């Protein structure tokens, strides 16, 4: 992992992904939406096992966006839980949970569930 | 539509 | 949230969450397990919404630790999604993703979910 | 379970789940809501482990009920899964999906998930 | 949907699903596992929306196997929640939550959560 | 606010 | 290895 | 016995 998790990862709808992996477990980067605007850009901060197991496993990582910038505030923050698995096809796989800020009324609809595969191509 | 998609 | 956010929080179990929640929407902090002891202390990084609505709405927010700190690795890494709901006996609601670095054909037991409520009490 | 299973049910916000567990595992009944009309009763349909581990484990189950009736049709469905424990006060543990029929432009926005426990009280 | 959901449905891996689909929103089958014997077969029960919406919105549906028949009893069951698309190339979109019968202490282990497409192919 | 709510 | 699975 | 837990 480490150097193989650093660079650009796009997922199945054309969302990118800018992440640094740094030396002790480290994550930081950008989150960019569809359209590729200037800013439909999102601050992203997580976490990854950096001395992962030497057999064939993945490594554990995840990251938080919360929906605030300069132009926007959707007032939800998303988190992703998955594993990278490197090699010729490299790819992250993952599961994530939405919560919005509800009342304590509508909370029954705060948090949507779905998950994302993210690829260096 | 969200952020996250749009 | 923000001030209301910083601070110690527990867990029905007796974890404790001890975070700084920053001017511009940053969390960063440690968690610390049951036992207690000078570590099981991990380091955990996230987001939430600094300018969060202003009706009785909950901030959203979430945050990632990976298990691995100078005395153990467990080869695995958690994520937190949920809202601050402030006042009287104001709480932290949240649903967790834990993941396992796993080999692909292990993969379908990868990723246990549950929930947590935290207080500051 | 089974015998300890079969009888009346009530989440924390008022919903009334009846079931009868099967002599081979079935489960049977109806869901009300609150406010507790009439038809505010939902069909359901289940099935549960009627062989449990004999040391002190719970006994896994779940169960769907589709939102139409004779008075209201919501275009979704949600699954119950989890475990009953007995005892002195017996209580059914459970996470839940709900998904809505979307278009697949909005399938982002199908699946909502919490958690809900039932007590005979 | 109805008759559309009717007949055998294959996962990725290979599992096989048969339903009818009843005429008042009943769902009753089999699952297969993999390797496809005479007993990996696990009976299934749910509940299907049979009057859906005539935009095009899929129909939602889920169901219940608990993994117990006359060879195995593996302490668990799982439910499904998804939607049936239809048209050229049907297929039943669902994420999963598989519970295991656990001891309290245990607790945090019972769920798993995944996701699965089923085709006609 | 949906059936298996109110 | 679980009956869903194998 | 996870960390999260103990």
């Amino acid at each position: 992992a480490e150097a193989g998790i650093t660079g650009t990862w796009y997922n199945q709808l054309g969302s990118t992904f800018i992440v640094t992996a740094g030396a002790d477990g480290a994550l930081t980067g950008t989150y960019e939406s569809a359209v590729g605007n200037a800013e439909s850009r999102y601050v992203l901060t997580g976490r990854y096992d950096s001395a992962p197991a030497t057999d064939g496993s993945g490594t554990a990582l995840g990251w938080t966006v919360a929906w605030k910038n300069n132009y926007r505030n959707a007032h939800s923050a998303t988190t992703w839980s998955g594993q990278y698995v490197g090699g010729a096809e490299a790819r992250i796989n993952t599961q994530w949970l939405l919560t919005s800020g509800t009342t304590e009324a509508n909370a029954w609809k705060s948090t949507l569930v779905g998950h994302d595969t993210f690829t260096k191509v | 539509c969200h952020p996250q998609f749009c």
